Parts: C-alpha cells; sequence; structure tokens
C-alpha cells in the first residue's frame, strides 16, 4: 500500500503579498519540490519523471504553470468577494492516489487557516460537514467554472493512477533499498524520583517499519514506550525506544532491534557490557546545559 | 438592458461628477470602463455586489459606490481634463457580460470657450430638382464648442432617417488650434415631388449639451446651457 | 497590449466579403468574443467560442478560433451598409465569474456602397432666412472618389457620407464646401479628384 | 488559530567525542509556515546550515529539517534557537546527547 500526495502550501500576508511552495512524496520519499522562487518543478529524485516521456511532462508540467498564478489571482478575488474574512490567509492542498490491482482511491483535501474544510468529491468542490457556512459562496462560484472542474477529475480519475504505477516501477531500486541500523544506549534521571530512564539510540535505518523493544532475556519490558520517527537528511530513520527503571535495576536488560535489512540477525545492546562502557565513555561531557 | 445616466456631460476642471449606472438583471458583478482612442477598453472599478467595491486597472481619480443591486456609480471628486473620454458600464458573471450605452464626457479648463452652434437649412437647388427629380437639404451646424451635439431632422412634425446621413465626425474651423470652434453638417434627400408640396415643413434639430443650470457664468454675453437650437424650411410651387 | 487586432480600419465594397484578424497571448485563454459597436452607442456581442479549436456562425458573421495559435478571424459574407462599426475581440481568462475580461482596440469598418449609375455633380443651396450664405454640395460620385480637405483655412470641406433612400433603393455619396470669403462651387472640390463628366450648374 | 513549534536536536550517529558528525534539528507541529531556524555553537549561528523542504503532516501542521556538520566535545555547546510568531521569544533548545 503505497500512498501519493502532492502538497501545496500557499501564503497571504495581504493584498499584494503571496507565496507558494510545493512538495512532492510518493510513501516518505521526497520526488518532486517547487518553490516559489522557481518556474519550473524540480526533480528531487534521478526517476522523478515517472514513466512520462519528455512531451508528457512539459505539457502537465505548463498545466501546473498556469494554475499556480490562476490560483493566487482566484483566491485574492475571494477574499474581496468575501469583504468577512481578513488577511493574514494560509491555504493547504493534499492531493493525489492510494495504490492497493488496478484499483486506486484517488482524494483532494483543502484546509483554510490549518482547518480542513473543502474537498474534490465525484464532479464537483464540496464543503466539509460541520465546517463554515459563508465557505458556500466560493464553493457556489468554484463550480461554474467547468474547465478546472474537468481538469481535476482527470487528474484525479486518470493521470493520477496511471504516473503512480510509473514512478512505483521507475524507483523501485530506491524502494526496495536496505539501510542497517545502528544502536547506542544512553541513560537520563526519570521525572520520578530515584528512577532511570533509559534510552536505546537507533539511526540510520531503512525502509521505515522496525521493531525496537527492551528485553530481559525471554521476556520483552511492558513498559517500553517506542518514540516518534525522525528524519535523517540521507531519508533514513531515527528511533529511540525508553525504559523507566529503578535505580539498580539496570543490570541484565538489553536493547534488541528487528529490522529487514538485518535479514534475521538482531541487534542485542546489553547495559553494563564492555561495549556499552566503551561507547559511554567515548561520550562523555559536562552536562550544560542538559534537559530540565 | 443597462441603463446609463447621463448620456452626455462637460465639466470644468476641479469639480464633481457622477455616472450613474443601473441594471433590472439581479446581477451581482458590475464593471466601469472607459474607451480611448488606440486603447481598447480599460477598467477603472469593480463590484462583486452591495457594499463592496474594488479598484481596477487604473483607479487614479475615480472612485466607486454600490448601494444597492441595481445601481453602481463611478465618482470624480475632482476632475481633470485627462478624464475626457467615453464611459461604459457592464454586468455579468466574466456566462455573458453585458455593456451599456455609453457616457460622453468632455471635462475643460475654461468654460468661457464654451459656445452653442448657429443652425443652418440650405434649401435644394433647381439644378439638382430639374436634373435627378431628387432634392437634398444641407443643414449647418456651426461655431460650437465642445463637440458634444446630437442632429436630427423633422420632416412635417415626425423624425426622419430615410434619405438623411449626419457627418461622423465634426470639423475643426481652426485646425491649428486646441480651443477650436466645430462645425458640422447633415444632408437630408427626398424626391422633387415631395419637395414642391408646400404642406411639407422642414427642421433641423441640433441638441447641443453645455453648461449646466449650478454651472455659475458671468460674462456679459448669453449663458451656453444646454439647448436645442432649429432652422427650417418650407416647400416650394416653383 | 494583450490582445492586438489587425488591420487598423478595413474598407469594403457592399456585397463582398470583409475579414477581420485577433491575436492574443492572455493566459489563461477560456473564451474569445466579438463585439459589435455602432458609433456613439454600446457593445452588442456578436458570437462566443470556447473549443480550443471552434468554429461557430451566426446570421451573416461566422468566427474560427485556434487556442494553440493564440489567434481568431471573424467573417463578415456579403457585407451591408449597416455593418459601418467598430468590431472588438475580447478575452475571457477563466470561465467564471472570477474571470477578467481583456479588450482590443478593435478594427473600424467602412462599407462602401455600390453606385452602378454615378452621376457626379456640384450644386449651389442658398440659405433659407439669408439669400446670402449658401453650400456647395458634391454629390452622386461613384465610391472610387476621395474627398480632400481645404488646403486655404478659410473654406471648409467634409468628408463624404453615404445617404441610403429606402423606399427608392437608392444610394449616394455627399460631401458639402462652404467659405465665409472669391468662392464658387466650380473650384471648391479642386483638391479632390474630379469625374470628367462631373456636372457643373452655371449660378 | 497558532500552533507553537516543537524542537528535537538529535545526531545522525552516536556522539563519540572528536569525531565528525551531523547534527539534525527537526521542528513540528507549528502553524503558520514562515518561521526562522538558527543552529548555534557556543552560542553563535554555524556559518552553513542546510535545511529540507517545508511539509506539512496528516493534521496540517507544518514540519521542517534543519541540519549542519559538526563535532561533539565534552565542552563545547550546541543548540537549537527557533523564531515564531506563536512565541514572543525565541526558542532555545540545548543538544543532549543523553535525552
Ligand atoms: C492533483 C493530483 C494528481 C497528481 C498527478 C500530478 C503528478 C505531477 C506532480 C508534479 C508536481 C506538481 C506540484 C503539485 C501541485 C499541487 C496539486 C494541485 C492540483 C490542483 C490542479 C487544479 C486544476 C488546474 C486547472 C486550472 O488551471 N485552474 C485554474 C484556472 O482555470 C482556468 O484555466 C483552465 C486551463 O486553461 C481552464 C478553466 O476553464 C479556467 O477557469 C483555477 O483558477 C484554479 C482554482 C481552483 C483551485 C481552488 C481550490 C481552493 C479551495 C477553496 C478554499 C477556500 C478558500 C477561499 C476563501 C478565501
Ligand atoms: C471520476 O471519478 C468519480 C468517482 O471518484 C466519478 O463519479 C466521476 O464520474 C469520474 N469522472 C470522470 C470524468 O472520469
Amino acid at each position: 500500500n503505497y500512498t501519493f500526495r502532492c502538497l501545496q502550501m500557499s501564503s497571504f500576508a495581504n493584498r499584494s503579498w503571496s507565496r507558494t511552495d510545493s512538495v512532492v512524496w510518493l510513501g516518505d520519499l521526497q520526488t518532486h519540490r517547487w518553490s516559489n522562487d522557481s518556474a519550473t518543478i524540480s526533480f528531487t529524485k534521478p526517476w522523478s519523471q515517472g514513466k512520462l516521456s519528455n512531451q508528457q511532462w512539459e505539457k502537465l508540467q505548463h498545466m501546473f504553470q498556469v494554475y499556480r498564478v490562476s490560483f493566487t489571482r482566484d483566491i485574492q478575488e475571494l477574499v474581496k468577494m468575501m469583504s468577512k474574512e481578513d488577511y493574514p490567509i494560509e491555504i493547504q492542498l493534499s492531493a493525489g492516489c492510494e495504490m492497493y490491482g488496478n484499483a486506486s482511491e484517488s482524494f483532494l483535501h483543502v484546509a483554510f487557516q490549518g482547518k480542513y474544510v473543502v474537498r474534490f468529491w465525484g464532479t464537483s468542490w464540496q464543503t466539509v460537514p460541520g465546517a463554515p457556512s459563508w465557505l458556500d459562496l466560493p464553493i457556489k462560484v468554484l463550480n461554474a467554472d467547468q474547465g478546472t472542474s474537468a481538469t481535476v477529475q482527470m487528474l484525479l480519475n486518470d493521470t493520477c493512477p496511471l504516473f503512480v504505477r510509473g514512478l512505483l516501477e521507475a524507483g523501485k531500486s530506491d524502494l526496495e533499498k536496505q539501510e542497517k541500523p545502528v544502536a547506542w544506549l544512553s541513560s537520563v534521571p526519570s521525572s520520578a524520583h530515584g528512577h532511570r530512564q533509559l534510552v536505546c539510540h537507533v539511526s540510520g535505518f531503512y525502509p521505515k517499519p522496525v521493531w525496537v523493544m527492551w528485553m530481559r532475556g525471554d521476556q520483552e519490558q511492558q513498559g517500553t514506550h517506542r518514540g516518534d520517527f525522525l528524519p535523517n537528511a540521507d531519508e533514513t530513520w531515527y528511533l529511540q525506544a525508553t525504559l523507566d527503571v529503578e535505580a539498580g535495576e539496570e543490570a541484565g536488560l538489553a536493547c534488541r532491534v528487528k529490522h529487514s535489512s538485518l535479514g534475521g540477525q538482531d541487534i542485542i545492546l546489553y547495559w553494563g557490557s564492555l561495549h556499552h562502557i566503551l561507547d559511554a565513555q567515548k561520550m562523555v561531557w559536562n552536562h550544560r546545559h542538559h534537559h530540565h | 438592458a443597462v441603463t446609463q445616466s447621463p448620456r452626455n456631460k462637460v465639466a470644468v476642471t476641479g469639480g464633481k461628477v457622477t455616472l450613474s449606472c443601473n441594471q433590472t438583471n439581479n446581477h451581482n458583478n458590475m464593471y466601469w470602463y472607459r474607451q480611448d482612442t488606440g486603447h481598447g477598453l480599460r477598467l477603472i472599478h469593480y463590484s462583486y455586489g452591495a457594499g463592496s467595491t474594488e479598484k481596477g486597472d487604473i483607479p487614479d481619480g475615480y472612485k466607486a459606490s454600490r448601494p444597492s443591486q441595481e445601481n453602481f456609480s463611478l465618482i470624480l471628486e475632482l476632475a481633470t481634463p485627462s478624464q475626457t473620454s467615453v464611459y461604459f458600464c457592464a454586468s455579468g458573471d466574466a456566462a455573458e457580460q453585458f455593456f451599456g450605452p455609453g457616457t460622453r464626457l468632455t471635462v475643460l479648463e475654461d468654460l468661457k470657450n464654451v459656445f452653442p452652434p448657429e443652425v443652418a437649412v440650405f434649401e435644394p437647388s433647381e439644378a439638382e430638382i430639374s436634373h435627378t427629380q431628387k432634392a437634398t437639404l444641407v443643414c449647418l451646424a456651426t461655431g460650437f464648442y465642445p463637440d458634444h451635439v446630437e442632429l436630427s431632422w423633422w420632416v412635417n412634425g415626425k423624425e426622419v432617417h430615410s434619405g438623411v446621413c449626419t457627418d461622423p465626425q465634426p470639423l475643426k474651423e481652426q485646425p491649428a488650434l486646441n480651443d477650436s470652434r466645430y462645425a458640422l453638417s447633415s444632408r437630408l434627400r427626398v424626391s422633387a415631388t415631395f419637395w414642391q408640396n408646400p404642406r411639407n415643413h422642414f427642421r433641423c434639430q441640433v441638441q447641443f449639451y453645455g453648461l449646466s443650470e449650478n454651472d455659475e457664468w458671468t460674462q456679459d454675453r448669453a449663458k451656453p446651457v444646454t439647448q436645442i437650437v432649429s432652422a427650417e424650411a418650407w416647400g416650394r410651387a416653383d | 497590449t494583450q490582445v492586438e487586432q489587425s488591420p487598423q480600419s478595413l474598407v469594403v465594397r457592399q456585397g463582398e466579403n470583409s475579414v477581420l484578424q485577433c491575436n492574443y497571448s492572455v493566459t489563461p485563454d477560456n473564451h474569445l468574443r466579438w463585439f459589435k459597436q455602432d458609433t456613439g452607442k454600446g457593445l452588442v456581442s456578436l458570437t462566443v467560442l470556447v473549443d480550443q479549436k471552434d468554429k461557430t456562425s451566426n446570421g451573416r458573421y461566422s468566427a474560427t478560433l485556434d487556442k494553440d495559435a493564440k489567434h481568431s478571424t471573424l467573417h463578415i459574407t456579403a457585407t451591408l451598409l449597416d455593418d459601418t462599426a467598430t468590431y472588438i475581440c475580447v478575452v475571457g481568462d477563466r470561465g467564471s465569474a472570477l474571470g477578467r475580461l481583456h479588450f482590443g482596440a478593435g478594427t473600424q469598418l467602412i462599407v462602401i456602397p455600390d453606385i452602378q449609375n454615378p452621376d457626379p455633380a456640384v450644386y449651389q443651396l442658398r440659405d433659407s432666412k439669408s439669400s446670402d450664405k449658401s453650400v456647395c454640395l458634391f454629390t452622386d460620385f461613384d465610391s472610387q472618389t476621395n474627398v480632400s480637405q481645404s488646403k486655404d483655412s478659410d473654406v471648409y470641406i467634409t468628408d463624404k457620407c453615404v445617404l441610403d433612400m429606402r423606399s427608392m433603393d437608392f444610394k449616394s455619396n455627399s460631401a458639402v464646401a462652404w467659405s465665409n470669403k472669391d468662392f464658387a462651387c466650380a473650384n471648391a472640390f479642386n483638391n479632390s479628384i474630379i469625374p470628367e463628366d462631373t456636372f457643373f450648374p452655371s449660378p | 488559530i497558532q500552533k507553537t513549534p516543537q524542537i528535537q536536536v538529535y545526531s545522525r550517529h552516536p556522539p563519540e567525542n572528536g569525531k565528525p558528525n551531523i547534527l539534525n534539528c527537526y521542528v513540528t507541529q507549528f502553524h503558520p509556515p514562515h518561521i526562522e531556524i538558527q543552529m548555534l555553537k557556543n552560542g553563535k549561528k554555524i556559518p552553513k546550515v542546510e535545511m529540507s523542504d517545508m511539509s506539512f503532516s496528516k493534521d496540517w501542521s507544518f514540519y521542517i529539517l534543519a541540519h549542519t556538520e559538526f563535532t561533539p566535545t565534552e565542552t563545547d555547546t550546541y543548540a537549537c534557537r527557533v523564531k515564531h510568531a506563536s512565541m514572543a521569544e525565541p526558542k532555545t533548545v540545548y543538544w543532549d546527547r543523553d535525552m
């Protein structure tokens, strides 16, 4: 199940100021960027053009090139038409299709001031249940534009799935790539008196799915709290798993790492081991300004 | 239908001028354009509905107001000779945009040079009557300023359009002058038998647009207000 | 300008065909409209064009649109006199209430009448009230004659003007000349080219 | 609505003292998108800092990753200073290899 998304970020400071930046993700790999400082959509991968020829790309780029300018002015006129709502204004757009055979569900979500309010469904734009009522009038206006509504329908029903099926094969090499995680141990005072928070750092692994647990032999320590996936510049991932122990309970515990790149043979970092000791000695510091 | 008022106006530098527009079409959008040679219509102000008013491409000098769905005004608080133009008022979703009949505005530095037209009717020549069995009548409006005249021919109480043609453009009586007065000519051609009837009445009517009942006037001669000046001739048996 | 038109002004002999051009750079180009402007009146819509390649028709008028060429052509088949007007090409950038119309300078179409029997002459017409004041009428010449203005400042001459006697189906060209001053109708239109058989009646 | 930024400072590799590394600063959960982010060594703006393109997650909150080349030592302080409209004062979160 691969999810492809085009993310548009449009800001309006006033009547005379606006910028639009775009980014494009397949799974968790960035394929395209489009800065407000540039009249051309940029490839961030050697395979970002998909299975589309030069002529097919230039026509689609120009299609969007026309859209970026138009969108800006269309919004600015809607503001004047609602002049009820004032500047500054933030608009976000999320659009694309999910892959499953030939089946694919397409979407186009719109948020106004950081809250989801509009989506394109079937043949027209619609307001979300529990949305501002003043949004009806602009929606009524946007629907009277058959050409834009036809273009969107084309892009959602036909273009997205035919293009994304092209990318998935074009970048099969980078998607199936395997990167080995590296782990190192740490500890910090728990927020509770007499307690200690152990930390298992796990960095550099690709793809994303990973398993990290604290173990006493054959028993996974149920107090193991899995962290949030933090990105690295080389599109790999960092994650930490933490365990709260009473001072003294450190010994005999281990951090176990399961990742597809390791291929059976896990990483087992034991607390207090000669390796753990050697890693920690290479890490000492004056502790300013440690976290409160 | 898009109604405009007035259709013609003569104003002085630094005066207040309001051009009123109207439509009974239940339209949301309205526009104010001005038309100048070698340009094509340019947008000054527009609206999306009652209350709202927005700047177009050339709002400098002009303000706008929309109190109801029907009305839309263009307000020139301090008038300039550079605001001399023909003004059009449109309505509709830019789906069909409908346009107004237009307003000729002339703004002048001094109202002292404003003159009403002297009108003359010239009777057919016997040479034309003998040779063509047709008779042409020439009307001449002379010494008027600025060029804001509507000419019409009135045969026996009713206004005619057949056999008529009037100069599209007037002429300056002195080409080498900016404050030059204008002259305009017109023709009405009827059959010899029609002209030879003594009971047939012919009138040339020139509607002049000049000063209004508000504009101040001191110069010792007659005031050059908006008026109709007419000359006339009757048919002759010989 | 985002919209240009050619030619500046066009001249056609009544009954022949007339071809008008429009070229633009308006982005995006949703639709293109042609208007007609009778002298002293508003803009009346003739036709609208929607498709990338559109071929529309209405009455005598027929128009084509090519969006990839950003070009349009208005044809008038068998022109009438009452077709003498300014023709303006208008492009709408977006097909919604949020769009904005772009206008062209327009083409000034002038239709000259087909005079089958010319009868060139210059008559003198005396003022109704004052026998003294008089004018010169140059009338009934064929449409291949151009009227020139005076080199002498004291002499005023008007341009040609087509008049239609609807009931008799008779068209005629006419120019007027008058002078405050030596002036005689026989030599009023001396700057114009005068037909070899123009009738000059003796006063 | 204006949501305040969360700041997380971590390293791409295990912190070995005197061994060159890469320090990441990952700012999340903020809105609107306009934001100034600096990385500091001993309280001084680091000469060359690279930044990824700004994106946003499933709950419409913008996130952006800042990162620089750096060498951890026993006494050199590293931080991430962040100016955003939601805060009246910039937020400085120091690197804590132990956290
Ligand atoms: C989009 C999913 C498909 C994915 C496949 C693409 C793969 C390629 C990836 C390359 C990276 C591209 C960068 C990502 C871009 C972000 C995605 C944007 C998708 C939206 C596409 C919009 C359709 C384009 C139609 C368009 O240009 N349309 C413009 C011109 O249209 C004109 O001109 C048209 C063409 O000549 C014909 C039409 O008749 C005419 O009107 C319209 O002016 C655009 C306005 C529509 C957007 C409004 C949405 C706002 C929602 C309301 C929010 C409330 C806020 C208001 C309150 C103040
Ligand atoms: C696009 O797909 C929708 C369902 O998502 C369908 O209702 C609609 O008819 C389709 N339109 C076109 C033009 O294919």
